[PDB]
């Protein structure tokens, strides 16, 4: 599908934000799980020839239900598109975690699948509220302070946090992703430090509003896929 | 073909020494329980039934159940239709309506 | 001399053993449970909750075979593992006077067969077979309570179905298990959180710290959150 | 309807002017991120 | 004058009725999309007795693009560049089952990085 | 074998429930398209939840799927409530099964996941292109046209039963019954893959 | 007669006793429609457990299949008021060397399964208040025919009339 033909040209390559597979977690077994997972290895082996792929589980796609969490490799994926990450180890596609400072020679980008600011936006609120243009700004919010957001963070067993790794972290990129909102909002502020723009991007059953990012003049592109 | 009465029946089940109206025996739907025989019980009989059509009973006919007691023959056309009533499209209308309630 | 509410069938061992569904109108349905002066002492719970749960069943609508797949389910239940251990706590007299119920939880079984009677630590950190087990005195004790109050009557044997069920991709399996009982861990921690609310003004943040810290010895959330977090160290 | 009447007045991309067994490759993509660094988010090799 | 894929397309719409969405007609010629484009309106164009038609995506975007369902309607995109036609459906519903196909002969824009066996 | 009436038994679920979608028999806003109902679906089927109604569906397919030699065709009749008269009788078939050889090749599961998904987008198409009128008010029974059948008299004979699989062999000889024994007919598109020859046709009143 | 006289007679009574549930004719819990199976059938099967009412249906069929041989069109009319037509004809038409035991025995199944699918639905206009009363010969009525019995040697037409 063309712009004729510079939408080739502006795309790079693939970043999905968490939400690999939607599904609820008490009514599920074996095989419709793989069901599911089979048809987004259909979806990641159709695409990967055109455009290589970074994935991330984290919020209701399989994961340890918190911000540091381990991506599951070797699930997602079907005997055909299996031997890829064998073969190519972290070129065309690696496991990432919900946080990930992807950095094109210094452009970091941070990564958040929604759930760490959707559930202080809509789960977990009874104050501080004078809707997207409110929703935005939670986010700015938990970028300014790199704080704790969430109500069960960092939930493992062994080595949750050795002074090392906060889950919202504490060098700073130049622009934060975060996902599932119900509009698009997409602006940038300056701060003392850097420059960063503001990246919601919508849950895909609220219409989509898929987006183009970065790295030309810093500049994001939505488009609407409904 | 002058019938018996017409709420007095029960009376009359009472007069003979029956139940006036039968309350059941608690039953096995699924027959592999009971361990496959009416026999396994207390030291006096209780006999537990079975509303499956496996430990039925027949009709009894006077004074005899009947079968065919003879060889099922083979048929070479023949269509079989199922048997179980199926679930209406009230039924699952009215399942549906309780969804929100 | 009132009506006081009838019962349509009447399990009738004994004096003062009465149970029916009783219901004091005909106006009325769904007919109330009675469980006055009944003989099925400690009181173990769930001895009495599935003595409830099949007459209730056994008294809707009198039959025998959901009751065989419900006592089937609750030894699968004892067998397999899923056990709430609010399930079984005894309780002895060693120290009116309320140095009781002492911790004494005795559905963990043994790993080795090496101590006597001594299932004793209600929240002991270790594995499977050392919070469930089928082959013990208790299962004797727990065959015991539908057999002599129940099944007696009606002849069949519950001990009969406990010898019937006493003999009779994978690491998504384990990864799909592990987020199975991990929702349910923090379904569990949200269960308790907005118990301990109680406590803090407002706060959430730190509900997770006080909710873990909640020991109760009957709490029907409690046992279950020992056990999840019994798994998450293997 | 007028919707194929528009395919039919843009008869001026035959092809779009490409080779189409020739892959333009469009990224010179650099990625310095994913091998010299610990991801610090990632887990632990040992405690896995 | 390419019925070449036309009969094939034949089969795959009425020997047996699985519709093509896009990939079959690339898997077969490996022409360009504009020219499945041109190719996919000649098979609209010469239509004989279509079970259903198909509806299609609008090449002018305006920050859209949309499955066209209001047929009759305009949706957003009225002063209209263009539209590449596909899917081509006998259901009701547009829905194809999605399979792993050739793609190495088929790919139009390859991999930023090329994939290795190593 | 074991996977070839598992890929009839969902064969035969998207069947049934496709033809009780497109009947209305049910109302369609408990139906839903999915892939999960039990196993994996070829195509996204309306399929309504309602658990005693799928669990008749499921059961139905395991006493036609339980004889498997016998059926040459499997079919579904359509009755009104008005009467018992034949408004549609949908054709399915048995012939020339894997399973009565039990021949171990040959699986091809996406070639007959792809001829089964014809054969249901045949379905569809046949099931749109006749008209809603009078939408409400039809109903559902099975009907099996087979070569050489009959097992109903295994309840009889005076036998005694010990085993769960053969509770539900004889609740299979007992749900079925001989009836008794053309106005339209129309062509439907069947999937030829070469192990599961399934010729499907319909039938109009 | 000729060997479709036991299974006539038992279809009959069991006919009978079907009609006399789900009409109520008598109290509907006033039934057993647990121990009894007519033939090999899934469904219930509810005679009235009255020994003087079976004895006296008994009689009935009994003696309708011993005038069988120049039997004329059966019926059974339930009544309480001001009818004055046939409800549910199953008309014996009397037939007549064919052997047909077995598929006979299965034919009165799907005569039995017409008869279901004419009781489970059917609608409720009173409880209790109708008797009915066999003869050969409510605001409306309404036609419905049932199955025939065509495998059967002699073929029965099994109308039922309602209302
Ligand atoms: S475990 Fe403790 S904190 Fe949690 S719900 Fe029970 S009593 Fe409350």
């Amino acid at each position: 599908i063309n712009n004729k033909i510079d939408d080739i040209s502006l795309i790079g390559r693939l970043l999905i934000c968490g939400n690999s597979v939607d599904f609820d977690i008490k009514s599920v077994n074996k095989d419709e799980l793989m069901i599911s997972l089979t048809e987004f290895s259909k979806f990641l082996h159709n695409i990967l020839p055109s455009i290589s792929v970074d994935i991330m589980p984290g919020t209701n796609d399989p994961s340890d239900k918190s911000l540091p969490q381990q991506p599951f490799h070797k699930s997602l994926f079907d005997k055909s598109l299996e031997s890829y990450f064998n073969g190519s180890n972290k070129e065309i596609l690696n496991l990432v975690t919900n946080p990930y400072e992807f950095s094109y020679n210094g452009v970091d980008v941070l990564a958040v699948s929604g759930k760490n600011i959707n559930d202080i936006c809509k789960y977990v609120i009874p104050s501080n509220d004078n809707d997207i243009e409110h929703r935005l700004d939670l986010m700015e919010c938990t970028m300014k302070w790199q704080n704790i957001a969430p109500t069960a963070p960092d939930t493992l067993w062994c080595y949750p946090y050795t002074d090392k790794d906060p889950f919202v972290l504490d060098k700073w990129p130049h622009v934060y992703i975060v996902a599932n909102q119900p509009y698009f909002g997409t602006r940038v502020v300056e701060i003392g430090g850097k420059n960063i723009k503001i990246i919601s991007v919508p849950e895909f059953s609220s219409t989509g509003m898929i987006i183009l990012l970065d790295l030309e003049t810093l500049e994001a592109e939505t488009v609407k896929i409904d | 073909e002058p019938p018996f009465g017409y709420q007095d029946i029960l009376n009359k089940l009472e007069d003979e020494g029956f139940p006036k109206i039968d309350y059941k025996d608690p039953f096995f739907s699924n027959p592999v329980d009971l361990e496959n025989k009416p026999y396994a019980y207390a030291g006096k009989r209780f006999e537990i039934s079975s509303t499956h059509v496996s430990t039925r009973i027949p009709v009894q006919f006077g004074g005899e159940t009947v079968s065919v007691y003879n060889k099922p023959t083979f048929d070479m056309f023949s269509s079989w239709k199922y048997a179980l009533k199926p679930p209406t499209y009230d039924a699952v209308q009215k399942w549906y309506n309780k969804v929100p309630s | 001399l009132k009506f006081e509410k009838v019962y349509h069938p009447s399990i009738l061992i004994s004096k003062k053993r009465y149970v029916g569904f009783s219901y004091e109108s005909p106006s009325q349905t769904l007919p109330i449970f009675d469980a006055k002066g009944i003989e099925t002492r400690d009181g173990i719970p769930a001895q009495q909750k599935i003595i409830e749960k099949c007459i209730r069943l056994l008294f809707q609508t009198k039959d025998l075979s959901k009751i065989k797949k419900y006592l089937q389910n609750e030894f699968f239940k004892i067998q397999i593992g899923k056990v709430s251990a609010q399930d079984f706590c005894f309780a002895k007299e060693v120290k009116p006077q309320y140095k009781e119920r002492i911790p004494y939880l005795v559905v963990k079984g043994k790993q080795g067969q090496l101590l006597r009677e001594r299932c004793v630590s209600p929240e002991e950190f270790l594995e499977g077979e050392n919070l469930e087990l089928d082959s013990e005195y208790y299962i004797n004790k727990i065959l015991i309570p539908p057999l002599d109050r129940l099944f007696n009557l009606i002849g069949i044997n519950v001990g009969n179905w406990a010898q019937e069920i006493v003999k009779s991709t994978t690491t998504l399996s384990f990864l799909i298990k592990k987020l199975k009982r991990q929702k349910e861990y923090q379904t569990l921690k949200t269960v308790c959180r907005t118990c301990s609310y109680r406590y803090t003004s407002d706060a959430g943040i730190e509900n997770d710290h006080i909710a873990s810290k909640c020991n109760s010895y009957d709490c029907p959330v409690f046992y279950s959150r020992v056990k999840a977090e019994r798994y998450l160290r293997d | 309807h007028m919707d194929a009447l528009l395919t039919k007045f843009n008869e001026d991309r035959s092809l779009q002017d490409e080779n189409l067994s020739q892959p333009r490759t469009r990224v010179r993509i650099v990625d310095d991120n994913l091998y010299n660094k610990s991801n610090p988010f990632q887990l632990c090799y040992k405690k896995r | 004058m390419d019925q070449k894929a036309s009969y094939f397309i034949n089969e795959k719409l009425f020997t047996e009725v699985k519709p093509v969405l896009f990939t079959d007609l690339i898997h077969h010629l490996k022409i360009g999309p504009s020219m499945a484009k041109k190719l996919m309106f000649d098979y609209y164009k010469q239509t004989t007795n279509a079970k259903y038609n198909c509806v299609v995506i609008c090449c002018y975007k305006d920050q859209t693009i949309k499955i066209i369902h209001d047929l009759s309607n305009i949706p957003q995109q009225d002063s209209i560049i263009d539209c590449f036609i596909y899917a081509f459906n006998p259901m009701d519903s547009f829905i194809p089952y999605y399979d792993i196909i050739d793609q190495k002969d088929c790919l139009t824009i390859k991999n930023s990085y090329e994939l290795k066996v190593s | 074998n074991r996977w070839v009436e598992k890929w009839l038994r969902v064969y035969l679920k998207c069947y049934i429930n496709l033809i009780l979608f497109y009947r209305n028999v049910y109302p369609p806003q408990s139906f839903d398209y999915t892939t999960y109902q039990s196993f994996n679906l070829p195509q996204f089927v309306p399929i309504n939840r309602h658990p005693a109604l799928i669990d008749y569906i499921e059961e139905l397919i395991l006493d036609v799927l339980s004889k498997l030699t016998h059926v040459y065709r499997f079919s579904i009749c359509i009755i009104n409530k008005k009467n018992d008269l034949c408004i549609e009788k949908y054709v399915l078939d048995f012939s020339e099964l894997q399973h009565v050889d039990k021949d171990d090749q040959i699986i091809t599961e996406t070639e007959v996941f792809d001829e089964f998904r014809s054969s249901l987008n045949s379905l569809i198409m046949h099931l749109e292109k006749l008209p809603k009128v009078n939408d409400d008010t039809i109903t559902f029974e099975a009907v099996i046209n087979a070569i050489e059948l009959e097992l109903g008299h295994k309840l009889d004979r005076n036998r005694r039963v010990d085993s769960l699989e053969e509770k539900a062999e004889i609740e299979r000889d007992s749900n079925w019954v001989k009836c008794q024994e053309k106005i339209k007919l129309t062509s439907l598109v069947g999937s030829d893959v070469g192990p599961l020859i399934i010729h499907q046709f319909s039938e109009k009143l």
